[PDB]
């Protein structure tokens, strides 16, 4: 059942919004990437693209690949995408505008595919990061351990948690249009579209019409090239020109909520238990910075809690009715020091 | 909190007058002097006279239904146990009771009163700040008040209320150079700090 | 000579396990990583996927490619391999199970070809890093410096100075085998291979055969899809089910033996000799962190250690009979400090 | 105007040199990298191959790519350079031996192309690092904050401030030549060129010839495969063999001058200003590492100076006449505290 969310791909197209160091630098990427969320624990990102990934144009196959090329969409296959970040990713799932992709840490988000003339990229800054959940400061989620609740986003569609608002789109530029009359300026229209036009000196002074020349200016750069094209509606990008007339319809939901579900997760390895006379030496040597810490079960609490990444030899002062102790997020322990000095 | 910024006006010979929405920190500053390259270079024609609009409010993230934080006023309640006897030659009871002296629970066949115990040591505080497991008897500041990077910069009172606190320090300022954007500067939630610049 | 060692090649298969963060999450790679040895210093790693690249499954030629898809090798062209890590790597060689390839440090190590229809990678967690050989504590090998014994792992194959056991393969699973015979679940055979066969039922017990039905089941997921084809032994991985039968041969070599190459390797620049009574000081001026230290040839020994990378103007009470100073793995200098006083 | 540097295209050839860790180890490749200078601010580093890509051999198109394949040039299309770093770099523009391209920091400088049937690289060490103006210690430009005065490489060819000597090559080795006359060694020429030869054994001396045979040694390895082939200049590389005779002209400019550009540059988030009596308590919270500092505006300064990347409530006893702040980039502050005790 990819067929059950035609709210967004019907009726939302694949917006086209600024890039910020677009490989050179700010151009007008189809795949400007806003609202990076490296907020999540399992190695995942969910990302918007201004474009609209998917299906097509029209019904079919969510792994091809619509984006902006012109006024016009490209709605194809997804060949060579590349998320990534300090290093390469990996996608996860794509659905409407957004995109899942497990990255690792980053202080910046690179994002882009291959056309196939072109690279075709877009770049932003985020800082990223992934704690797993637990007591271990990972850098990167292991193939064992123990799972607990992290926080995470899912690989599916079939999705209503949350919706977030799409209405139109503004205009845009497309100077494609305004050619020459051979001495005017030529204005022309996409498909009977709406082509809002005027130009520094006086002539027509709104533009809804189709195609158009213009009697008083003669220079293509001081004309409105306008595409009021409100057959799709949009994502709400900061980087979208309002459509100024009303806030259109256009509810749609988000994919990819954040989850609770049970990442595979972290484990560090088991403490050296080494006795003495109410005290617990403890020879210890973990595998990533391990948050212990310990609660001295008298109404004096008397808790310790130090990151241990270096193998560290440690003390704890147990008293007499006991104390416990929690090796990373490997589960609790407890001990009984009473005597040992006869 | 989620800058969900709503898309910013572009006004292309004149002034746009913004007013203040009552969405939560409905942060929105009118800004000239723009000629905002949009796929065709710019597109409006006029140089200072094109105007740009930009709004920002904030809003729950999605990740504010499922990891929140989630602060209480906490009193003393009544506390409870599911005391197993293995009574005699009954052998048998694991029953849930109460502390306070003068409850029975005739769950087998002894009627049995507790407490009420004299350790009244809630070791929950008044003020606690609960996330997900992690209970953190912490001095939240308040709903309504929370210092924006501080924690509490978004205040909900639950999930579902559409209204809330947000002092962000939101402060949107205007897009370079004549381009489609929105620079929205802000301090990264004291949500995010209080994962790790917390308290154990 | 790249026919000296069908040891491994005529006798030995592409092994799959289970990769642990395969792209997604777990996968069954056949390029699954194990035994990542960043244990040299000439920015190389040895490693094993359970792909056994190499000649073909027959005869020819090293830089061809067979892993396993199915239960069948396809032993094709290694167009684009990529091992990588926080940065992408470089392949050195390949032979058998295994692969040298010169990367830089990384939490992970990340590898992975392109089969050309599927990216089709595997990824891992290690800790690698790169220290050169040297009182200099690079990041990178430089081009140029002074030569000394480093660790390091050869180019080539003709190579024996170890072997790892590498007995049978367990069986698999195959549950493409288990179709259906229009009401009863029905088996198959690769080539007449061993297929070792029951279902929670009570129907055939042990499976030595062709293709057989089964009279008492009929669901697909109650029955034993095995394959006991052991005509090509294999890397004897954790992440492989034992052979119960017996420990079968199959000592196999290993081509990458750590050798006592002299790398490439450090240098750091010369230090500011500046005299006064006694006393060296020295402004200095590093490129990376250099450990330095001396030797005051009395009795007394009195040395000093300090890694600098900071540049900083130090000092040293040389004494009469003399001391000794070793900017980094340049050569040790020596000094006389008799009076200056006058 | 790309036909108005014909003092580099016409009369500059594109050089071959030694790199240093060439994909392997020290290859000879034509883009063999010198001067690297990551000595501005805006993310550019100005890099030199020995490559002289730009034009063709003739006229046409700087977007063309001429590297030197064999003794011979290969004038063809520039299809998939790649500059990198600790991350892919991105090109900004070539002209002559050289390329501006915007780089992160990185510890080296990796820089190479595809023919088309090879990789064929160029790595190199340098040191990297890009501060932007301003006393935020960003790792990356923004797309917002103040503009001030960067310094940064154009563009631009059009380029006269600094000329660097480019006079001729020295000779190069090409065993091609010395075939074998079926029992001695025989030297061939190009296309006339001047080759430079004589063996171990006694036979012709100098070599200034067309292709001349060898009447004593007859082993390739103990002649003198030389090309003086001084129809072009070249770079004055460190890795050129001296042409011999003499300092030839060929002063030519340099494209990538660096020139006093306004960045767009940083900006840190505004303080909170928070009052109590002469004191200006100030929690604070940056993005990055922020140089703060102030000046107390007696006679007594008593200023301050400290980076902050962590968040933090600071304090500044203020005088009576006044103080002023400072933070970052952002513009200085300055405030009046008089009383407040009452």
């Amino acid at each position: 059942d990819l067929d059950t969310h035609f709210t967004q791909y019907k009726l939302a197209r694949p917006y086209i919004a600024d890039c910020p160091n677009c490989g050179h630098s700010r151009c007008d990427s189809p795949i400007a990437i806003e609202e990076v969320r490296g907020d999540a624990h399992a190695g995942v990102i969910r990302i918007q693209t201004s474009a609209m990934f998917g299906l097509k144009t029209d019904g079919v196959d969510l792994a091809y690949m619509s984006f902006m090329n012109g006024k016009t969409q490209k709605s194809i296959k997804i060949d060579n995408l590349h998320v990534r970040t300090s290093a390469p990713c990996s996608l996860v799932s794509h659905h409407g505008y957004y995109i899942l992709a497990q990255c690792p840490p980053g202080d910046t988000v690179t994002v882009g595919f291959h056309d196939g003339p072109n690279r075709h990229t877009c770049t932003v800054a985020h800082k990223v990061e992934f704690r797993p959940v637990g007591r271990e400061k990972y850098r990167h989620p292991p193939e064992h351990g123990v799972e607990l609740p992290c926080n995470r986003y899912t690989h599916k569609r079939a999705d209503q948690g949350h919706y977030v608002e799409m209405h139109q789109p503004g205009l845009v530029a497309d100077h494609s249009l305004l050619s020459i009359h051979s001495a005017k300026v030529k204005i022309t229209v996409p498909s009977g579209a709406q082509v809002k036009y005027y130009c520094k000196c006086p002539d027509v002074r709104e533009g809804i019409t189709s195609s158009d020349h213009t009697t008083t200016c003669t220079d293509v750069k001081q004309c409105r090239a306008y595409l009021i094209d409100n057959k799709k509606w949009v994502y709400n990008s900061g980087r979208l020109p309002r459509g100024e007339g009303d806030t259109f319809k256009g509810k749609l939901h988000v994919p990819f909520v954040p989850v609770k579900a049970k990442c595979i997760a972290t484990l560090a390895p088991e403490p050296l238990v080494e006795h003495k006379h109410r005290t617990l030496i403890l020879h210890l040597h973990p595998d990533h910075p391990t948050l212990l810490t310990t609660r001295s079960l008298g109404s004096d609490a008397n808790p310790t809690r130090q990151w241990i990444e270096r193998p560290t030899t440690v003390n704890f002062t147990v008293t007499g009715e006991g104390l416990e102790y929690t090796w990373g997020n490997h589960p609790p322990k407890r001990v009984w020091a009473q005597e040992s000095g006869e | 909190y989620k800058t969900k910024v709503p898309s910013p006006v572009v006004k292309c010979c004149g002034a746009t007058q913004c007013t203040s929405k009552p969405h939560p920190d409905y942060q929105c500053q009118v800004f000239t002097g723009v000629y905002p390259f949009m796929w065709g270079g710019a597109y409006c024609f006029c140089d200072t006279e094109n105007t740009q609009m930009s709004e920002a409010y904030v809003e729950r993230s999605e990740e504010c239904s499922i990891d929140h934080a989630k602060a209480y006023k906490v009193h003393t309640g009544t506390v409870q146990a599911m005391v197993n006897i293995t009574y005699g030659s009954v052998s048998w009871r694991s029953a849930d009771v109460y502390v306070n002296g003068e409850t029975p629970a005739k769950i087998g066949d002894a009627k049995l009163i507790i407490g009420p115990l004299s350790s009244a040591w809630s070791p929950f505080d008044n003020k606690v700040v609960v996330y997900g497991h992690e209970v953190y008897n912490y001095d939240f500041p308040e709903y309504g008040t929370g210092k924006a990077g501080s924690f509490g910069d978004l205040q909900s009172r639950t999930s579902t209320s559409n209204d809330l606190y947000a002092n962000t320090n939101l402060k949107l300022q205007r897009p370079q150079a004549g381009i489609v954007h929105t620079p929205f500067t802000q301090a990264p939630s004291g949500f995010e700090r209080w994962k790790r610049d917390k308290g154990a």
